């Protein structure tokens, strides 16, 4: 009963993620939050 | 047939990563309301009824018509695991 | 609720599947990535 090995079930696949152009800003979100002083 | 069929094929690499990038995509945009729509007001989906222009709630419909405009990025790897479970959420409320 | 359908639990073909083996003596273990049991009757047949 488990998912399908192909398809949208096939580990080349899968993985792929969807962003949007501006919660492509989540990158500089933790971009400047390090040195310190 | 369903809008740009083909030109949404060239998109991606294989056939299947599509169906994934727009029903992941569709599952964030009908997540947060419609809130997260890289879509402006005027190139929204509309319908007909009772004499109304009321915007689409077929979200899968939304994705590609979102993608279409290239305005989205997709990838193997973009961001880590719960680590994006809070962005989204923040950007555009997660209630 | 117009939310999106979740994902599934076992069908009860696999589940009853495994314990018709489990009935025949056979230890049939769902082992995970680094081949640790994985637990498909979410607590219910665990012991304690």
């Amino acid at each position: 009963g488990r998912l399908i090995p192909a398809g949208t079930g096939s580990d080349f696949v899968r993985f792929t993620q969807v962003v949007d152009q501006k919660t492509l800003k989540a990158i500089e979100e933790a971009r400047k939050e390090a040195v310190e002083a | 047939a369903e809008p740009g069929i083909d030109k949404l094929f060239g998109m991606v690499d294989s056939k299947y990563r599509l169906t994934v990038v727009v029903a992941k995509r569709a599952q964030q945009l009908l997540r947060h309301g419609f809130k997260n729509t890289v879509l402006e007001p005027e190139e929204r989906p509309k319908m007909q009824t009772l004499e109304g222009l009321f915007d689409d709630p077929n979200a899968e419909t939304w994705a590609m018509k979102e993608l279409l405009t290239g305005r989205l990025v997709f990838g193997e790897n973009l961001v880590p695991e719960d680590r994006l479970q809070k962005e989204m959420e923040r950007i555009y409320p997660g209630e | 609720k117009g939310e999106d359908v979740p994902e599934p639990s076992v069908p009860e073909s696999f589940r009853v599947l495994v314990k018709e083996l489990q009935a025949l003596a056979l230890d049939v273990q769902t082992l995970d990535e680094k081949d640790n049991p994985v637990d498909i009757f979410e607590g219910l047949a665990s012991k304690r």
